[PDB]
C-alpha cells in the first residue's frame, strides 16, 4: 500500500487556464510509475497518462504531466467544460496499488 | 555553476566511495549508465569526471544520454555513449531565494547545436534577422542567456534541481580511481582460502617475522611459490603455509 | 607557447659511458637471499648515455628532440635542482594525447591534458637583488588547452630553488616505461659528491608510481629552470646542472637479493662471457672447469630466389599491337 | 476493447455473487485483468488481479478470503465471486485490463468495464 | 540605425482634451519597438508607453498609444496643466537606441 | 528603484571625469545599465550599455573612443569615463534601467538618476 494524497481536493468550480493537480507518496515512485484516470461523472476512467510523461491514445495533448520523485503532475492547458471530472492516481510500485482519493470531486 | 559555464572537477588518485551515495540516497534522480546504479559502481577507472550545474526540475530528463531539448543542445549535451551518473535532487531551500534568485542562467538560443562535453561563455548577440546585431539589444537580437527566476513558492518543476554528472570511463586495468573496496575480518592459524589482491590461495596464515618493502605485497621464496604477503587494509605481512595433508 | 632560445651555440652530442646503473625492481615481489633471473627491458651495464650539460659555466641550454623507443632512464646529477619535467606524447601539435611532468615550486603536477608546446621545455625563476628569494615566476604552458584526460596535482610543499656553488650533491635517476597501456615511472634518490661523472656501485630504483594513461607515446622532452642573475627570445643563464639519457633495451638480468630484500647486486646475461656463465649457472661465483654456455650460428646474409627458369614469352603483344581488332 | 459487464445484482445481505466481465478477442491473449472496488461516494480501491492464460490470482491483504476471481479461457469472460453480502461490500465492481508483461512495463490499466452494482437490493 | 521626427514641435501653448503627439522614421518600427518619455522641467524624463500601446506602471490609464508600423500615436485624454512635459519617442530595433528632437518644447 | 548619481563636475578643458551612478539591490542583476547624453537645450543622445553582470559594454558610433563605460560588481555602482573634456562635451549625463534579456525583452528605460552635467566650470 502507498499513501498517495492528492493536493487539489476540489477543482470542480468550473476554473480557467491551468489546473496543476498533485499527488504525493511516503516514499518515492519508483522507476516513475503513476497513471491518471478521466472518472467521467456516471462512467469508469479512462487512461489520460502513464509513467511520468508518456502520451495515451484517444486523449490530446493538452495533458502535460510533469514529475519525478514524489510524482504529482497532471496539467491542462485549457479546462474543459466536459472535462471537470475527478482524476485518480495509481502508483505502479510493486507494494499493492492504491488509488488517490481524487481531486475534481464536486 | 550555472549550466552554461558548466563547472567540471576531475577526481583522480583517490579511492572513490559510492556507497556513501547509494546508502544516503538524497539524490531523487539516480541514473546511471554503463555502470548500473544497483552496486555495479564499486569499480576501477582511469578517469572521473565531475560536473555540477543548476538546472530546473522538468528538463532535468533531457541531459541524459541520445536525447534532445534547449538544455541539451545549447547548454550541455550528454555523449549519447555515456556511461555515467547523472544524479539530481532539489535545492529548494539552498538554490531559491525570496523575489527570485537571478545568479543561475541558461542559453535559451546559439546558432548550433552544442557538441560534445564542449562550453560556450560567449556573450554574443544571437541573430535572428537580416540586420546585424552590432551588440546592442534589440529587435531580432536577443540576449542567448536567461535567468531561471527559481521562487520559493513555486512548483519543483519551477524549483533547481542541483545535478553533479559524474562521467566514467570504465577501465579496470590503468585505474587511478580506486573502487570501494568490502572488509573481511582477519583470520589466523586456519585453512583458509584468501583471495589477497585478486591472488587465490589455499593456506594458513601465521604470523611473519620478513619485513617486506613497502613497495612490495607478497613474497615468492626459492622454486616461485608465494611464502609471505602484506595485507593491504593494516600493511600487516603475514606467512603463508600450505595446511595439513599426506597420504593415509 | 614557445621559448626564448637564443645565442646557444652548437656543439655536436656528446656520449658517456654508464658504469653498472639503469637497475630497477622488474615487479612487486619480495624475494630474499636468492639469485633470480628476469627478461625484460633493461638499460645494458657499461653502456652508452646520451649526456646534455645544460651549465651556465653561449651557456648551451640543453632542450633537444629525444625519441621514445621502448623506454627511457634519466638520471639527473643536479646541486640546485635545474630540471624540472618531461613531456611524452607523439604529435607536440595538440592533435594527439601527450603526457606532462612538471615539478613547480609548491606541487608536482602530471596530466595528460593537451596543451600548445612546440617545445616549451623552458622554466624560469627570478632572483632578486633587493632581497634574497628564489622563486619560480615564469611558466611556460600553453597557449590553448585543446584537450585533456587526466589531471594530477600533487600537495603543496616548500622547495629550496637557490643556486648553490660547489660540486653536484644530488642525483635522481628515473626509468619511463609504457607497456600494456601502463606507464610505469620509477624513480629513487642517492646523495653523491662528485664534480661531472655518472656515479659507479649498485643502486636499485624503487618503483615510485604508475600512470594509467594508454596513449601512443614515441618521443619524450626534458623540462628545465632557468635562473635570473614572459621572456622571450631574450638573453638567459643555465644554471650548473647535467643529466643523462639512455634507452632501454629487452634484456635478461641475473639480480642477487640479499636478506633484507633489496637488490644488492645484478649481471647482465650478453655483457661479457662471464656474466653468461653465470647466467647459465645460476649463481654469481663460478668454480673452475669448462660450461656449455650457449649456441653459436650466423645469420644468412640474404635470400636468394633463383628458383624461376629461363622465362617463355606469351604473345600478349600479339593481341594488344596487331594490325586489325 | 471492449469489456461489458454485468448489470446489477439484487442479493439479500450474506448471499454471494457472480460477475461476468466479457473480455473481447485477444483480450486474455496479452493482457491481465483487474477488479477494483468503487464504494459509492469514495476512491476506486485495488481488489486484486487475475492473469487468465497461467490462471494466477493475487490479492490485496484487504480483500483476502472475502473475493474469489476466476476467468473462462474458452468464451474469453472474466468472473469475480463474492463470498457473502456483508453490509459494506455494496460497490461497483469494474473490470479492466493491464499490460503484464515484463518487456512491455506498461502495468496500467487502459480500458474499463461499465461496472457491476451490487447492494441489499437492486 | 533608425532616425525618428517628431511633427508636433511645440505642444506647449496650454492647450486640451485630445492630442496626437507623433513620430515616424524612415525604415518602419519592427515589432512596436517604441517608447515614449516624460521629461519633466528640471528633472530626468520617466518612461510613458513601451511597446505600442503598454501602460507604465504609476502612468495614468490615459495616456496611450494607437500605432503601427511607422508607431505614431500618444493619445492623451485630457491635457493637465502640469503634464506638459516634453515627451520623448525611442526606437530599439537593433539601432543605437535613437530618440527624436521632442515634442513639447517651450 | 533608485539611482542616484554625481551632481556637478568643475573640470577644465581637456581634463578627464568619472561619473557615479548608484545602482539599489537586485538592479545589476537583472538589468543593464545606459547612459544618454543630453546636451543642455537638444534631444537625448544614446551613448551606450553596461551589462554588469557580463561586464559587457558596447558603445554607439558616435561616442566610440571617446567615452569609457565601467561598472562595479561589488557596491553595484554604474561609472562612465569622459577621456577629456572636449567643448562640446558639455551635457547632463543621465543613467538608465534596461530589460536586457530576452525572455522580458523589454531594452527601454524604466527608471532613470537625477543627472551629471560637465562643463568647463561648475
Ligand atoms: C604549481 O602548480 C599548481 C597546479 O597548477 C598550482 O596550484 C594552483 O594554483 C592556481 C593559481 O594560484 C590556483 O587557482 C589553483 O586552485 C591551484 N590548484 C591547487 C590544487 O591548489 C600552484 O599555484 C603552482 N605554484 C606556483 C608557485 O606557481
Ligand atoms: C657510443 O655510441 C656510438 C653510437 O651511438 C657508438 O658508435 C660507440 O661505439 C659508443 N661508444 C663509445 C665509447 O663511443
Ligand atoms: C622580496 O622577494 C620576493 C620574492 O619571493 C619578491 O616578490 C618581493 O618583491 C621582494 N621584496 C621587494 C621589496 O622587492
Ligand atoms: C582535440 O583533439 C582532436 C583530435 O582528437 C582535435 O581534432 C581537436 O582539434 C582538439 N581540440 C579540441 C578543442 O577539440
Ligand atoms: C595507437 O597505436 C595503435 C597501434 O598502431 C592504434 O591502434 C591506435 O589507433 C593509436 N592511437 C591513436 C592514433 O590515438
Ligand atoms: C636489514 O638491514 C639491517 C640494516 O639496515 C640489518 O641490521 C638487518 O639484519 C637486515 N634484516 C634482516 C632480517 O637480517
Amino acid at each position: 500500500e502507498i499513501v498517495l494524497t492528492q493536493s487539489p481536493g476540489t477543482l470542480s468550480l468550473s476554473p480557467g487556464e491551468r489546473a496543476t493537480l498533485s499527488c504525493r507518496a511516503s516514499q518515492s515512485v519508483s522507476g516513475s510509475y503513476l497513471a491518471w484516470y478521466q472518472q467521467k461523472p456516471g462512467q469508469a476512467p479512462s487512461l489520460l497518462i502513464y509513467g511520468a510523461s508518456s502520451r495515451a491514445t484517444g486523449i490530446p495533448d493538452r495533458f502535460s504531466g510533469s514529475g519525478s520523485g514524489t510524482d504529482f503532475t497532471l496539467t491542462i492547458s485549457r479546462l474543459e467544460p466536459e472535462d471537470f471530472a475527478v482524476y485518480y492516481c495509481q502508483q505502479y510500485v510493486n507494494s499493492p496499488r492504491t488509488f488517490g482519493q481524487g481531486t475534481k470531486l464536486e | 555553476a550555472s549550466v552554461y559555464a558548466w563547472n567540471r572537477k576531475r577526481i583522480s588518485n583517490c579511492v572513490a566511495d559510492y556507497s556513501v551515495l547509494y546508502n544516503s540516497a538524497s539524490f531523487s534522480t539516480f541514473k546511471c549508465y554503463g555502470v548500473s546504479p544497483t552496486k555495479l559502481n564499486d569499480l576501477c577507472f582511469t578517469n572521473v569526471y565531475a560536473d555540477s550545474f543548476v538546472i530546473r526540475g522538468d528538463e532535468v530528463r533531457q541531459i541524459a544520454p541520445g536525447q534532445t531539448g534547449k538544455i541539451a543542445d545549447y547548454n550541455y549535451k550528454l555523449p549519447d555513449d555515456f556511461t555515467g551518473c547523472v544524479i539530481a535532487w532539489n535545492s529548494n531551500n539552498l538554490d531559491s531565494k525570496v523575489g527570485g534568485n537571478y545568479n543561475y542562467l541558461y542559453r535559451l538560443f546559439r546558432k548550433s547545436n552544442l557538441k560534445p562535453f564542449e562550453r560556450d561563455i560567449s556573450t554574443e548577440i544571437y541573430q535572428a534577422g537580416s540586420t546585424p546585431c552590432n551588440g546592442v539589444e534589440g529587435f531580432n537580437c536577443y540576449f542567448p542567456l536567461q535567468s531561471y527566476g527559481f521562487q520559493p513558492t513555486n512548483g519543483v518543476g519551477y524549483q533547481p534541481y542541483r545535478v553533479v554528472v559524474l562521467s566514467f570511463e570504465l577501465l579496470h586495468a590503468p585505474a587511478t580511481v580506486c573502487g570501494p573496496k568490502k572488509s573481511t575480518n582477519l583470520v589466523k592459524n586456519k585453512c583458509v582460502n584468501f583471495n589477497f589482491n585478486g591472488l587465490t590461495g589455499t593456506g594458513v596464515l601465521t604470523e611473519s617475522n620478513k619485513k617486506f618493502l613497502p613497495f612490495q605485497q607478497f613474497g615468492r621464496d626459492i622454486a616461485d611459490t608465494t611464502d609471505a604477503v602484506r595485507d593491504p587494509q593494516t600493511l600487516e605481512i603475514l606467512d603463508i603455509t600450505p595446511c595439513s595433508f599426506g597420504g593415509v | 607557447q614557445c621559448v626564448n632560445l637564443t645565442t646557444r651555440t652548437q656543439l655536436p652530442p656528446a656520449y658517456t659511458n654508464s658504469f653498472t646503473r639503469g637497475v630497477y625492481y622488474p615487479d612487486k615481489v619480495f624475494r630474499s637471499s636468492v639469485l633470480h633471473s628476469t627478461q625484460d627491458l633493461f638499460l645494458p651495464f657499461f653502456s652508452n648515455v646520451t649526456w646534455f650539460h645544460a651549465i651556465h659555466v653561449t651557456k648551451r641550454f640543453d632542450n633537444p628532440v629525444l625519441p621514445f623507443n621502448d623506454g627511457v632512464y634519466f638520471a639527473s646529477t643536479e646541486k640546485s635542482n635545474i630540471i624540472r619535467g618531461w613531456i611524452f606524447g607523439t604529435t607536440l601539435d595538440s592533435k594527439t594525447q601527450s603526457l606532462l611532468i612538471v615539478n613547480n615550486a609548491t606541487n608536482v603536477v602530471i596530466k595528460v591534458c593537451e596543451f600548445q608546446f612546440c617545445n616549451d621545455p623552458f622554466l624560469g625563476v627570478y632572483y632578486h637583488k633587493n632581497n634574497k628569494s628564489w622563486m619560480e615566476s615564469e611558466f611556460r604552458v600553453y597557449s590553448s588547452a585543446n584537450n585533456c584526460t587526466f589531471e594530477y596535482v600533487s600537495q603543496p610543499f616548500l622547495m629550496d630553488l637557490e643556486g648553490k656553488q660547489g660540486n653536484f650533491k644530488n642525483l635522481r635517476e628515473f626509468v619511463f616505461k609504457n607497456i600494456d597501456g601502463y606507464f610505469k615511472i620509477y624513480s629513487k634518490h642517492t646523495p653523491i659528491n662528485l664534480v661531472r661523472d655518472l656515479p659507479q656501485g649498485f643502486s636499485a630504483l624503487e618503483p615510485l608510481v604508475d600512470l594509467p594513461i594508454g596513449i601512443n607515446i614515441t618521443r619524450f622532452q626534458t623540462l628545465l629552470a632557468l635562473h635570473r642573475s614572459g621572456d622571450s627570445s631574450s638573453g638567459w643563464t643555465a644554471g650548473a646542472a647535467a643529466y643523462y639519457v639512455g634507452y632501454l633495451q629487452p634484456r635478461t638480468f641475473l639480480l642477487k637479493y640479499n636478506e633484507n630484500g633489496t637488490i644488492t647486486d645484478a649481471v647482465d646475461c650478453a655483457l661479457d662471457p662471464l656474466s653468461e656463465t653465470k647466467c647459465t649457472l645460476k649463481s654469481f661465483t663460478v668454480e673452475k672447469g669448462i660450461y656449455q654456455t650457449s649456441n653459436f650460428r650466423v645469420q644468412p646474409t640474404e635470400s636468394i630466389v633463383r628458383f624461376p627458369n629461363i622465362a617463355n614469352l606469351c604473345p600478349f603483344g600479339e593481341v594488344f599491337n596487331a594490325t586489325r581488332f | 476493447v471492449q469489456l461489458v459487464q454485468s448489470g446489477a445484482e439484487v442479493k439479500k445481505p450474506g448471499s454471494s455473487v457472480k460477475v461476468s466481465c466479457k473480455a473481447s478477442g485477444g483480450t486474455f491473449n496479452t493482457y491481465a485483468i483487474n477488479w477494483v472496488r468503487q464504494a459509492p461516494g469514495q476512491g476506486l480501491e485495488w481488489m486484486g488481479r487475475i492473469i487468465p492464460m497461467f490462471g494466477i490470482a493475487n490479492y490485496a491483504q484487504k480483500f483476502q478470503g472475502t473475493v474469489t476471481f476466476t476467468a473462462d479461457k474458452s468464451t474469453s469472460t472474466a468472473y469475480m465471486e463474492l463470498s457473502s453480502l456483508r453490509y459494506e461490500d455494496t460497490a461497483v465492481y469494474y473490470c479492466a485490463r493491464s499490460a503484464y508483461y515484463s518487456e512491455s512495463s506498461g502495468y496500467y490499466l487502459d480500458y474499463w468495464g461499465q461496472g457491476t452494482l451490487v447492494t441489499v437490493s437492486s
